[PDB]
């Protein structure tokens, strides 16, 4: 049921995030490539829990956020976005708006952090 | 039910059975010793040992992985060091050979041939007249002989300064597992054991490699014992582990010289010859009265397998080739085969006569051989018979047999069981979200 | 002190987890044999870590879940199980029942997150 | 900007460690050469991880501890610290108190996390 | 033996080669097929 969610709406695909989330972990010539395979897919892995750890969304599938949208990423009513669009048709839509959030995203989590220790501190 | 909820624990102290690759390990301590250039990362030479109070595990020596692993890894290193250096192919010529008879005790007057030979130094279509010595053994005729091996296999000549002297190693496991080990006495080999503790990296193991008799390696802690897979079947070997080393002392008595022969354009091919003073022929002493009360010893503990009210005897083992018939080991860097028919003469010094080779089939396979180069000089070593390899045939009868190298793995490694580290489970508690 | 703990009983064996759980991590043929031997301890390590990811026990040598003991699982008195067994017993006991008891341990925490959306979300 | 705060304060410095923090993941003789070098960039990696996990410090570039300075370690002035020092120094200064803190932080998470059980139990 | 459309497809093509480095060549033969053997009798 890997993809089964592809063809869904975003609003109804995820539900199935476990899924999806879970299963990429699953002696001359062909050890070399076999080897190289296998250490990929661990650092595509791991690359993206660090991204998870540094927006502050490390251990859900599901994080909030204090970054609000920014309207010319997308003018698409929420109603439009979860009920009338797959999430790989919303790829599509927002392809070209990638870094410009990621950045945003670290810059809070690291303001948070430094709030928190501050009143910690007291 | 109580209203018990699923707590999830990491952590585990559990395991379960596994096979994976174990490491080898030494001392900090040998420059041109195959088991030594293998590195070998130094072990800490603190035991971690962590007895487990209350564990009983299961052993099996029988099928041990360990072995396995052990035997596949001397395979692999030895054959990686015969990749460089001398082949010998531009040997297998025709040789024309004489009986060598100028300085000769009579026992050894068929032991030697002259056999001289054409062989080049340069693609000049200009060969030299070249003679060595060679045994017999090595030797088959065609006045006219060939080598033994020119008829079915490569010959590659051990480089000579490579040693193969052996370095006791530990093995070690790799992380996510850990190896267990029994340390009761009178243990079976097989079967549950209480006692048991942790290992990191095992004790160390010398590859030594021999057939009919175990050498060096380790001592049974009080009494021989004797373990086999299936006692009662006469198909399988008795592996006899004694409780104190019989002392054997070899030697090639013969002062040799090492000839060195150009044979292309880099190489050289060690022949040998011009030995000086008498010939004479190798052989072992072995202490006679300890051989007789050792087997004392082990026809006690047979008995007490095959019943106290019979009567044992040991045959001078069977028939077959020398790789199989005598007793086989290396020390000093040439190969010895000799005869154990002296020692298992009887009804319940000894000098054993031995032959020398230099074109060696490691048993492993066929399709190659390797070539011994000379030993310059004469060879003295002292080994300690530590075990037997038998067979049995009311009495009974029991051979020397053996020749499997794994056999002289197993009997140290039968302490030691590979498992895996699973540390999650959970269990029914008190402890609701 | 790694396996010390083997004989001790749950109860008393859950106290030194750390140990257990810290020492996973510690040019020819052996080359690729090594290569094969640390790919390999990472691929378990990362496989344990991300279900306790999964089940909402991420951080945590001891977490508590939302779903209940079933019984048929094992009807042993917890005061049985926890002092009168070891792990390694345990594990034996109740050996044949680990997917019938993971599945549950993922949906419940898909749940969660779920609701924690929608709560955030108002 | 990578070491760009090397030669920053302390208490300047740190406001950059995500990006110390991020850019750590970044067929014959050179190809084995190639894996054992990603291998063990990803072994850093991960245990580095796993202490921060068993500190009880997962997902944060900064964590309280309830662990105190034990003034042995160091007499300094926590202004003189934090301000007159960069990380640098001050790793020089505290070179030779590494395990005598790290196995405290892990005894006090270990107790941490049992008293939140027995909490939870309740 | 032939059938007259195989009567150009093989060659009975004697050589010498050796098993020893003995300069002892043997005389072998072996048929080969047409198209694995061209021209320098
Ligand atoms: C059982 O263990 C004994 C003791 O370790 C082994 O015998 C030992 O073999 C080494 C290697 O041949 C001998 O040392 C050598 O001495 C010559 C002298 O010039 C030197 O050139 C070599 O580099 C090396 O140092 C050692 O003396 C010898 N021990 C005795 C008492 O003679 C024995 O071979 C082992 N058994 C088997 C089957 O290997
Ligand atoms: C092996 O045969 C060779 C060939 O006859 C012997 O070497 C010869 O010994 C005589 C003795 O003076 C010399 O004059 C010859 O020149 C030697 N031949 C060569 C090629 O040098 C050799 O001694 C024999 N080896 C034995 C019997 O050990
Ligand atoms: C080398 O010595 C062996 C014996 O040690 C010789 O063998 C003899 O060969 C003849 C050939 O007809 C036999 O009749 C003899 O009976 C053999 N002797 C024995 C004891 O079997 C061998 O011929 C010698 N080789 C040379 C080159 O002289
Ligand atoms: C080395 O090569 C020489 C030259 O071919 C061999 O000597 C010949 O042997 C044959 C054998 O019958 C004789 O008919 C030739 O007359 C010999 N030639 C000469 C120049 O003597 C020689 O025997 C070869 N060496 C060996 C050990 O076989
Ligand atoms: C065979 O061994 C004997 C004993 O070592 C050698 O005989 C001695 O040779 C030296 C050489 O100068 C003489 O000085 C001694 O007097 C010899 N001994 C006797 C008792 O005469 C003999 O030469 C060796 N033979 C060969 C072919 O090497
Ligand atoms: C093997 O050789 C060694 C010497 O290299 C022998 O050791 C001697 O044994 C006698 C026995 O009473 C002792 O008195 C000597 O002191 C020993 N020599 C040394 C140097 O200690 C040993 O016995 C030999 N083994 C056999 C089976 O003969
Ligand atoms: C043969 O067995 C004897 C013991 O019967 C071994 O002696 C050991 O030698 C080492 C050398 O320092 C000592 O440290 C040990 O304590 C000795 N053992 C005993 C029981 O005293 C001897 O090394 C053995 N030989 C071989 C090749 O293993
Ligand atoms: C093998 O058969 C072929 C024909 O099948 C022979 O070819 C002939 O070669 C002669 C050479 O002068 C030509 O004149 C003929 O016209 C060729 N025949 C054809 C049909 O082209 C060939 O010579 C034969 N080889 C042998 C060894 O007899
Ligand atoms: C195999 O080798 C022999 C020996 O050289 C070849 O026979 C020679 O062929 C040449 C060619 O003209 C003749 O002059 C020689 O007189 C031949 N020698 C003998 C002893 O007959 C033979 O032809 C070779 N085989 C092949 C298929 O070429
Ligand atoms: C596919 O599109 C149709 C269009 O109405 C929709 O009804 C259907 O549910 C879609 N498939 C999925 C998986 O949602
Ligand atoms: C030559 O090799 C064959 C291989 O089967 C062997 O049987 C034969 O005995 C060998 N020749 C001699 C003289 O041993
Ligand atoms: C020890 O070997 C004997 C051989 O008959 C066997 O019967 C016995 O059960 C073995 N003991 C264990 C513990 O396996
Ligand atoms: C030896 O093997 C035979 C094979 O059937 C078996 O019956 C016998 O019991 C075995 N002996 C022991 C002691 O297990
Ligand atoms: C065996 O004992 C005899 C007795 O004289 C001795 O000469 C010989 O050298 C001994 N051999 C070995 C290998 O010790
Ligand atoms: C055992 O001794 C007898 C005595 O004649 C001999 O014939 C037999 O071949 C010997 N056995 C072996 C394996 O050498
Ligand atoms: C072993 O010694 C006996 C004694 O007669 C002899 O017959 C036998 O051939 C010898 N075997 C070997 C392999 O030397
Ligand atoms: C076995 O012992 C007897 C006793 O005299 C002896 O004659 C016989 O030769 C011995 N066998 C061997 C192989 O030495
Ligand atoms: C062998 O003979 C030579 C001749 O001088 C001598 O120097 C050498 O030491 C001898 N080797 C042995 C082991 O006796
Ligand atoms: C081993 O079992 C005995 C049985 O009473 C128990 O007292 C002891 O504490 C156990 N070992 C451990 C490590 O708990
Ligand atoms: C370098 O040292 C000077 C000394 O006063 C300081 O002012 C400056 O800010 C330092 N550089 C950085 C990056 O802080």
């Amino acid at each position: 049921g890997f993809l089964g969610a592809a063809g869904s709406t975003m609003g109804a695909a995820s539900m199935t995030l476990t899924v999806q989330a879970r299963n990429l972990l699953s002696l001359t010539v062909w050890g070399i490539k076999q080897l190289q395979a296998r250490v990929l897919a661990v650092e595509r892995y791991l690359r993206d829990q660090q991204l998870l750890g540094i927006w502050g969304c490390s251990g859900k599938l599901i994080c909030c956020t204090n970054v609000p949208w920014n309207s010319s990423w997308s003018n698409r009513n929420l109603s439009e976005i979860w009920d009338n669009m797959t999430w790989l048709q919303w790829d599509k839509e927002i392809s070209n708006y990638t870094q410009i959030i990621y950045g945003l995203l670290e810059e809070s989590q690291n303001q948070q952090e430094k709030n928190e220790q501050d009143l910690l501190a007291l | 039910a109580e209203n018990l909820w699923v707590t999830v624990y990491y952590g585990v102290p559990v395991w379960k059975d596994a096979e994976t690759t174990l490491f080898c390990a030494s001392d900090a301590k040998k420059k041109h010793n195959v088991w030594a250039t293998h590195c070998c990362v130094p072990t800490d030479p603190n035991p971690q040992e962590i007895h487990l109070e209350n564990v009983t595990e299961e052993f099996n020596m029988w099928k041990n992985n360990m072995v396995e692993q052990m035997h596949t890894d001397i395979i692999s290193l030895w054959d990686q060091s015969l990749k460089p250096c001398v082949k010998l192919t531009p040997l297998c010529v025709t040789l024309q050979c004489t009986n060598v008879t100028n300085n000769i005790t009579d026992d050894m007057r068929g032991e030697l041939k002259n056999c001289s030979f054409n062989m080049t130094t340069e693609l000049r279509d200009k060969k030299q007249k070249v003679y060595s010595l060679f045994y017999r053994l090595d030797v088959v005729q065609i006045k006219e002989y060939r080598l033994i091996n020119c008829n079915t296999s490569a010959i590659t000549q051990a480089c000579p300064k490579v040693s193969f002297e052996p370095i006791p190693i530990h093995y070690c496991a790799p992380a996510g597992f850990a190896i267990l080990k029994c340390k009761d006495k009178k243990f079976n080999g097989t079967g549950p054991c209480p006692s048991v503790s942790t290992v990191q990296c095992t004790h160390g193991i010398k590859p030594v490699v021999s057939t009919q008799l175990l050498l060096n390696g380790s001592l049974a802690e009080e009494e021989v014992m004797i373990r086999s897979e299936n006692i009662t079947n006469n198909a399988k070997n008795i592996l006899v582990q004694f409780n104190t080393p019989v002392q054997i002392n070899c030697t090639r008595p013969n002062n040799n010289t090492r000839k060195s022969i150009r044979i292309g354009p880099g190489q050289w091919f060690y022949a040998t010859g011009d030995i000086i003073g008498d010939i004479r022929q190798a052989h072992c002493n072995v202490s006679k009265a300890t051989w007789n009360e050792t087997l004392g010893k082990v026809v006690k503990q047979l008995r007490k397998h095959f019943g106290n009210n019979t009567i044992i005897r040991f045959a001078n083992s069977s028939g077959g080739d020398l790789e199989v018939t005598t007793h086989s080991f290396n020390c000093g860097g040439e190969f010895f085969y000799c005869n154990t028919s002296g020692l298992f003469n009887s009804t319940w010094s000894i000098t054993l006569p031995c032959r020398i080779k230099q074109i060696i089939n490691m048993w492993q396979r066929i399709g190659q051989a390797m070539y011994a180069p000379p030993i310059q000089g004469v060879i003295r070593c002292v080994s300690n018979i530590t075990g037997l390899i038998l067979t049995r045939d009311t009495t009974e009868t029991f051979r020397p047999g053996g020749g499997d190298m794994r056999d002289n793995w197993r009997s140290e490694l039968y302490k030691y069981k590979v498992v895996k580290i699973e540390p999650l489970g959970v269990a029914p508690t008190r402890c609701k979200r």
